[PDB]
């Protein structure tokens, strides 16, 4: 079975930095893209970040506009794991973060198409 | 084939302008699977389906599971969707020889996604990259530029289900040509001067083949008489003409005196040589009686046929029991 | 890809087909047998669409090339009487264009190429041979039969062979008869070659056309054409005049119909004589008696019935206007 485990998060002062790790097992993580989503109290699940392995020379990273220029996503295929680095966090960033993977190649913004979802971890930002 | 086309580029190669012998081709018999849903060339060796095509393509091992009629999924959706009702068989064997590895040659990719599944008979050969839902892409590392053609497990593979199988589907979708090209070429020896059942190019008949002096024309194959009945057949494997006649076809008559006088009887076989009489009744009946009448010292031949159990005598008397051809039998000594 | 220029037009000549146009119905062998068979055949004396491909100089001269689109119907008889083999190939199919698959038979020396492909036939297909002046030899250099071929489905190539290409003059001596048929997903090609000495019209002699080839082809042939070994006037032996020219050559065409024929197979299974049932009452009597000789007497051949001239249907009058209109109005 495909298993995704999220680690990191916690309580951080506003304007700080954090790193979230997502470990994926049970499938071929090298090629299938992996997407990070955040769900906040009263908010549904929407695309936040994503990383894909086109297979030619590089991994492409997609960042949502509301967090564009501040959130970085990287993938290590050898370790089958994903880093998500956040800087200049804001109080609204408080949410439960999930990392999802697909059995095949799908659109990055298609959260529903991701057939695999992890437990996730809680992140809180304090002024 | 030395080089096998990829699944995404399967070739609809057709075969014609020759006659094949599947029995010789089946010497290897290394096929892993045998899924036949009709009169297969192996199952049936007496037909020559015309519109028969051998699709030369290579697929990953797991895809062998999805080569069934009406199948849908991955290969059955985007790469190679065979006809929903295809007449033929699917052949798959694990070789891993041309790939130079047990994982799978990278050149044998398979198209996927594109949000456009194939039809049961169409082909969508194309190198275009999958289009994204936000901005079109055709390569590089843009937004969702996933390559539809994904290479097989070139890395080491444990199970044969993730290895390239040289799968060729012998599907024949005949439309207007019943049969012109033969896959199987089942054949036997030649028998002459013996009653047998012969099948010459679909013409089936029971008779005694014999050498014929008739000179058939080069194009002519069969022969017939005024009665519209076959009487001469040309050997399809050689420029030889053989006659056809009924095996023996006689009737049996019992020339018997009054039971109040005696019990011994004579047997007349109509218009048959005596030499064939022992085989005429097969001599397989109960050992006494019939066998005695099957053959013996007192055997006579006449225009009527073969008489057994009556002793021919030069002396001529009044016709007692009419046998025929001016010949009659009597019980008197 | 080249349009014919300065082509004369003349009325189409006609001639009785005689007894020509007879082929073996099947491959069966019969000895001294009078066999009656109903199939496609050319009725005796049923005209012929005579065509001419000749170039003559002078004020009264004429440069006529006959390559029209003759409908195939349900079989065609084609006779070529010549000596230089100007007739080389035929074109068949429904649309005769790359839109739909088409049959193409070409005898361009070397091999007799047969193909079933979506050929892009031009308006005036032909086989044009140029006279190479470097060594004074004939060769094909105007293969404008089709622009391109797509969706190929069948091809046949014969063994190497060559023949004379010069347009020899004089009385025609070689007669080649073919019968093209298309039935139940099969294209049947018959052929026969004979030597003759006549100059025009089909000889009255009778000769059966033995089977030549059978092709599994799915095209629905309705129209067909012919291919002539055109001699480009620019490159000809002894002259290099402009325009399009050709040597002496004549060919005939015939249309087959469903007829009943009585064939007389001789002792060695070669057709020696044929009789058409629906030609004259004598032939009808002969083929009803299944014999070529009829003695004095009266024989009932068949029955006749005046077919309905027209269909008449009569029903009661309209009557008073029903409430039907009131219901709908
Ligand atoms: C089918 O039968 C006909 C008639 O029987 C055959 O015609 C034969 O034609 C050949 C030459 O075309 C004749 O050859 C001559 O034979 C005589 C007698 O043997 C000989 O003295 C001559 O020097 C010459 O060789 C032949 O007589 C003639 N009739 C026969 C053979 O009966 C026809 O050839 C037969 N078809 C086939 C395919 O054999
Ligand atoms: C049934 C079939 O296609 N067989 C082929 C044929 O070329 C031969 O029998 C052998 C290779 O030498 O195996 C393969
Ligand atoms: C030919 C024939 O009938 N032979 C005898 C007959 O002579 C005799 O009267 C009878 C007595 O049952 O048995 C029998
Ligand atoms: C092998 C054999 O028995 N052949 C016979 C032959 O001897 C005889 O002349 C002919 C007519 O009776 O019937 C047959
Ligand atoms: C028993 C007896 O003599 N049968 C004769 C036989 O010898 C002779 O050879 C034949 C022809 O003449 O006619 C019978
Ligand atoms: C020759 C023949 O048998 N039939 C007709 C003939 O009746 C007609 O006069 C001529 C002119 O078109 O065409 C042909
Ligand atoms: C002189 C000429 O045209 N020769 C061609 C030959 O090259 C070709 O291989 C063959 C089959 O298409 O047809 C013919
Ligand atoms: C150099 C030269 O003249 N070459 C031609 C050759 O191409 C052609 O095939 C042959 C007859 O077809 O006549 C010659
Ligand atoms: C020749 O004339 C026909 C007549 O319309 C035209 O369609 C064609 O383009 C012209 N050229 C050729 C090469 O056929
Ligand atoms: C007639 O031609 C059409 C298209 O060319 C084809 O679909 C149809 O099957 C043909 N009918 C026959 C050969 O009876």
């Amino acid at each position: 079975e495909v298993q995704l485990v999220e680690s990191g998060g916690g309580l951080v002062q506003t304007g700080g930095s954090l790193r979230l790790s997502c470990a994926l097992s049970g499938y071929t993580f090298s090629i299938f893209p992996t997407a990070w989503f955040r769900q906040a109290p009263g908010k549904e699940r929407e695309f936040v970040a994503g990383i894909r392995w086109n297979g030619s020379t590089r991994d492409y990273t997609e960042y949502a506009d509301f967090v564009k220029g501040r959130f970085t996503i990287s993938r290590d295929n050898a370790k089958n794991m994903v880093y998500l680095q956040m800087i200049s966090l804001k109080p609204e960033d408080t949410a439960l973060y999930y990392c999802a993977a697909s059995d095949g190649v799908i659109d990055g913004t298609n959260a529903n198409a991701y057939r695999y979802w992890g437990q996730g971890t809680q992140v809180t930002v304090s002024s | 084939a030395t080089r096998f086309a990829s699944v995404y580029a399967w070739n609809r190669k057709r075969i014609s302008n020759c006659v094949a012998d599947y029995s010789v081709l089946y010497n290897s018999a290394s096929f892993s699977t045998f899924k036949c849903y009709g009169v297969s060339p192996t199952k049936l060796n007496d037909l020559c389906f015309t519109n028969v095509y051998a699709d030369s393509f290579v697929i990953r091992g797991d895809e062998v599971r999805q080569i069934a009629p009406g199948q849908t999924g991955k290969i059955a959706d985007y790469n190679y969707k065979l006809p929903d009702d295809f007449t033929g068989c699917v052949i798959a064997w694990n070789s891993n020889n041309l790939d130079s590895k047990v994982g799978g040659n990278y050149n044998y990719l398979y198209r996927l996604f594109r949000k456009s599944n194939l039809k049961p008979f169409e082909r969508d050969i194309s190198t275009e990259i999958y289009q994204a839902g936000s901005t079109p892409c055709n390569g590089v590392e843009g937004f969702n530029c996933y390559f539809p053609l994904q290479s097989y497990g070139f890395q080491p593979t444990n199970g044969v289900g993730y290895q390239p199988y040289r799968v060729v589907v012998l599907s024949f979708e005949l439309l207007h040509a019943p049969a012109t090209v033969c896959g199987p070429k089942k054949s036997t020896n030649l028998v002459k001067n013996k009653c047998v059942n012969f099948n010459f190019n679909g013409l089936t008949g029971t008779g005694v083949l014999t050498e014929s002096n008739k000179k058939f024309l080069p194009f002519q194959q069969f022969g017939r008489d005024i009665a519209d009945t076959t009487d001469a057949v040309r050997d399809p494997q050689t420029l030889e003409i053989l006659d056809i006649t009924p095996c023996s076809f006689g009737g049996v008559s019992v020339i018997t005196p009054g039971t109040n006088t005696s019990n011994q009887v004579a047997v007349l076989y109509q218009d048959v040589n005596c030499t064939e009489v022992p085989v005429a009744i097969h001599a397989d009946q109960l050992t006494p009686t019939w066998r005695v009448y099957s053959t013996g010292s007192n055997v006579f031949q006449t225009r009527a046929g073969c008489l057994i159990g009556a002793e021919h005598v030069n002396n001529s008397y009044e016709c007692d029991i009419p046998i025929g051809a001016g010949i009659c039998a009597s019980y008197q000594t | 890809c080249v349009n014919l220029t300065t082509r004369t037009q003349l009325p189409p000549a006609y001639t009785n087909s005689f007894t020509r146009g007879v082929y073996y119905p099947d491959k069966v062998f019969r000895s001294s047998v009078l066999h009656s068979t109903q199939d496609l055949f050319l009725p005796f004396f049923s005209n012929v669409t005579w065509f001419h491909a000749i170039h003559v100089s002078g004020t009264n001269g004429t440069k006529r090339f006959d390559n029209p689109v003759l409908p195939f119907n349900d079989g065609v008889y084609f006779a070529s009487t010549e000596k230089s083999n100007i007739i080389r190939g035929w074109i068949f199919g429904t649309t005769l264009d790359s839109k739909t698959q088409s049959l193409l038979i070409v005898n361009n020396a070397t091999n007799v190429v047969i193909k079933v492909c979506e050929f892009q036939f031009c308006n005036d297909p032909f086989l044009g041979v140029y006279y190479h002046k470097n060594n004074k030899s004939w060769m094909e250099s105007e293969f404008r039969v089709y622009s391109s071929a797509n969706n190929c489905t069948f091809e046949y190539v014969s063994q190497p062979f060559l023949m004379d290409l010069e347009g020899k003059q004089g009385n025609f001596k070689n007669l080649r008869e073919f019968v093209f048929k298309n039935i139940d997903g099969y294209f049947k090609i018959y052929s026969k070659h004979t030597p003759i000495n006549l100059v025009r019209d089909l000889p009255q002699g009778f000769s059966a056309l033995e089977p030549l080839v059978d092709l599994p082809i799915g095209i629905n042939i309705t129209r067909f054409q012919t291919l002539l070994a055109l001699h480009r006037s620019y490159l000809t032996p002894g002259d290099s005049s402009s325009g399009w020219t050709a040597g002496a050559a004549a060919y005939y065409v015939g249309y087959l119909q469903p007829r009943t024929f009585l064939l007389k197979y001789n002792e060695n299974g070669t057709i020696t004589d044929a009789v058409d049932c629906a030609l004259d009452p004598l032939s009808e009597t002969k083929c009803t008696l299944k014999s070529f000789t009829v003695e004095k007497g009266i024989y009932q051949t068949s029955n006749f019935r005046v077919q309905p001239t027209e269909s008449i249907v009569r029903f009661p009058n309209i009557t008073n206007l029903c409430p039907f209109g009131e219901v709908f109005n």
